[PDB]
């Protein structure tokens, strides 16, 4: 993702080269879009 | 938990007792290889010539303080002399000091700094950071080392520990000064 | 042809704590055998859980009766490394090297008085923001706490929770820090039989869930 | 021997918008959980679709009826990111860092008058040279145009669509630019009952099929 | 192990980059941790 | 694009002990036969075990019944490759070149004397620490040793042991080193019928498990 | 063999980087080793 990209790889092991997230125990925009009304309020004619 | 604390058993208790949960940990920065494999800085050579005495580490540095924080251990070296000079030379534990390297591993300089890996090459299966052999108290052998670099000029010299193995635990004491202060205090780093 | 290559700016100086290993220069040495060898250790918070050290009030490890004083506090001491009572300790010994850490405490309380004398103790944590720290047992009942007498079992090992807005909590304390961010760790004397001193021998290891993490040299003065 | 290798001039020099990445040196540190955090946006257009802001008519967000000038025309401007009506909005604010763009817009008005005061609009898209901009809507009525009046529901959206040339269109305008490119959008007052205002407020927002392209930092005077 | 992680590998010998490790013919600290009293003594109540 | 690469500082300088190969530069040329060329070895110990040396006893390689002295010790030496009596062997002449060793060694003794000279002797390993060296057969028979005599066979092999506090000693001897650090060997002569000398030849070579480590070329003045 | 090691290999052709052995148509010190006696020339007792 983002802005990189080599065909080929990466060559330090990812524990070096990023943190590591954690988990406990999603794209609000993305859905609040996809969610907007499109059609047609009342009655349309020809 | 009532105990009978005089036997010495170790006790380690949550917080259930209370009511309490346990925190998932993960303790890979207290892991002793980790934290030992990096370059730390003892110092500048002599006549161009510095002996490779884990104990000349920093005792207040990372690195010198954990070393001491074990009464022996076992590691492989590397080394890194960085400053301006050609070409650092080495020679194994055991071998009589010399006049010059002449023959024995040479390792030239690469912009300003030389870096090699070594082995441990003492005739012990491992080494200790106190001895205590004839100096009775009252209320470091020849063979502790791993060889010593030549040098062509004055360099800071810098060593790192691979493989590390620590055995039996000795203090760890702070080094700040309260002062006369009852907690310690210091500026931390903040958003200017 | 051969192999057209971009050497890159920025990248290749020395580095201290890079994760590649240097040329090697002296082969074929096989090392004496250390099998066996008693006492190693892996983590050091394996050595921190498993070895209390010693706590100190005002030079010795022991919290006391006492003498003059209507006053039921042994011991009341900020929830942190840098305090002076805990400047002896491994713990604070070890968190010198570390930026951050998380996690639970256990404090250990161990009774040298004499068979006839007897005590009831009580030891609480009081939350950051508390105002006037509770000097009574009486107060002090009204935050997380663990009453406890004497008799057959001279030790009580008490649990330091971990409560904060944030999922870690410094080591250091900055210069422009009042109170504790932490809050304090108060131990009080309930009552005793006898005024002539019991002395309470306290003590600290690491909990099963505490975790330091940022290793850091401080190095210097 | 050893892998022969021919470094080539032009090439590793320190560059901001490489593809790759620089070495590590600090490892194994795990972040705290930050699971099930609200409000993620993963691009600008998503929060740029469903949140349409303010456009401004000389320091208010509203059109109206005004006082004299038998005037049917509420606002009427290039459809421009750089007109100043759209100064203060969330698109013109985010295409200052692009090109270009293509795509389709939306416009809302919002009817704010009490329930007894009834009026009749419409707004239509003027191409490009165009000449004589209309100024009724008798002569407006030739344009792609919508015609709405008041009534239960306050608020009418509107398409304004992507006509060019090209298949891009630039989101500045250059020096030598005397009309607009890309023509106008004009709003116009068919009646109203009561001379006193209804206010109309004005929003705009990306269409469905909007798009920019080369993204660019504008920076400075 | 350690502070060393390339993704890749290591291009010289084992026997060249460290030294070779012998037996003849093992974490004290990690089995003292783990026999810890973590329980109550005495009884419970509510 | 092309392979971005990160040259390291400290990497790269000339080495004289290092595990690459140079580039080539002359290519195929074939080699005369040298198959079945006689007298091949691959390592120097092959040769250090199956040819004895010999020691020097002050300008002689024999030890002997000598003049005036109720002396029965017919030489007594440090077990180390820098004591003068070894001064000439091949095992001494090749532990220049090693700083450490282990393992175990064997003397050999050869009677030279005529068919009617009869004598009887003994050799002893005295270790460190160990006080007046003994210097009769009698003190001397409370160590490791070997008793023979005369006869048909003219030669006898010894083997000294080693025993240290570490696996591996050093092959040379450091400035403050007052004792041997490894002990002595002592040869004795219990008895000899004839007082005129009869010599018995001492050479050493290497044991089954002797091994050296930690090349040096010590070279100079 | 000797005091080379490469995990990796070798770059350029055998017939560039060393001279070619040939044949007509082995370590003596060894196997002089090898035959060295090591037993007991007589009788043993206790």
């Amino acid at each position: 993702s983002g802005n990189t990209g080599s065909i080929i790889n990466n060559y330090y092991m990812q524990q070096y080269q990023n943190s590591m997230d954690t988990q406990l125990g999603n794209d609000w925009f993305s859905k609040l879009a996809q969610s907007a009304f499109s059609g047609l309020v009342g009655a349309l004619l020809a | 938990t009532t105990s009978a604390g005089e036997g010495a058993d170790p006790v380690t208790t949550d917080a259930s007792a209370h009511g309490g949960d346990t925190r998932t940990t993960r303790r890979a920065h207290t892991d002793v290889t980790f934290l030992l494999d990096r370059f730390t800085l003892v110092g500048k050579t002599n006549d161009n010539k510095l002996v490779l005495d884990l104990l000349s580490t920093k005792e207040k540095s990372l690195v010198g303080a954990l070393l001491r924080a074990a009464t022996y251990y076992f590691s492989d070296l590397e080394v890194a002399c960085v400053g301006t000079n050609a070409w650092v030379g080495w020679t194994p534990n055991g071998s009589p000091v010399l006049t010059e390297v002449g023959d024995n591993p040479v390792v030239f300089s690469r912009r300003g700094t030389t870096r090699f890996a070594l082995p441990y090459t003492a005739p012990h299966r491992v080494l200790a950071t106190v001895y205590n052999g004839d100096c009775k108290y009252k209320p470091i052998p020849t063979t502790f080392n791993y060889g010593m670099i030549y040098t062509q000029a004055e360099v800071d010299v810098y060593l790192r520990m691979k493989r590390a193995e620590l055995y039996c635990p000795r203090p760890v004491l702070t080094h700040y000064d309260h002062n006369g202060r009852d907690r310690y205090k210091t500026t931390l780093v903040k958003p200017a | 042809g051969i192999l057209p290559v971009a050497v890159s700016d920025g990248y290749g100086g020395f580095q201290n704590t890079d994760p590649k290993t240097s040329d090697p220069v002296y082969g074929h040495v096989y090392n004496p055998a250390r099998t066996l060898y008693p006492g190693r250790f892996t983590n050091l918070l394996d050595v921190a859980e498993a070895c209390p050290t010693l706590l100190d009030f005002n030079g010795v490890p022991y919290v006391q009766t006492q003498s003059n004083s209507g006053s039921k506090v042994l011991a009341c001491f900020d929830l942190a490394f840098g305090h002076k009572n805990m400047k002896n300790t491994y713990m604070s010994g070890l968190a010198q090297y570390f930026a951050q850490y998380s996690g639970t405490l256990n404090l250990h309380f161990m009774y040298t008085g004499p068979t006839n004398n007897k005590a009831k103790y009580m030891v609480a944590y009081i939350p950051p923001g508390t105002h006037p720290l509770p000097e009574t047992p009486e107060m002090a009942s009204h935050c997380y706490h663990a009453e406890w007498d004497t008799g057959l079992n001279s030790t009580f090992t008490f649990t330091v929770p971990y409560f904060s807005a944030a999922d870690y909590a410094y080591t250091y304390a900055d210069e422009p820090e009042q109170a504790s961010v932490q809050g304090w760790v108060g131990v009080y004397q309930i009552t005793d039989t006898h005024e002539k001193d019991g002395a309470v021998i306290v003590t600290v290891s690491a909990g099963p869930d505490f975790e330091f993490r940022m290793p850091i040299s401080p190095s210097r003065q």
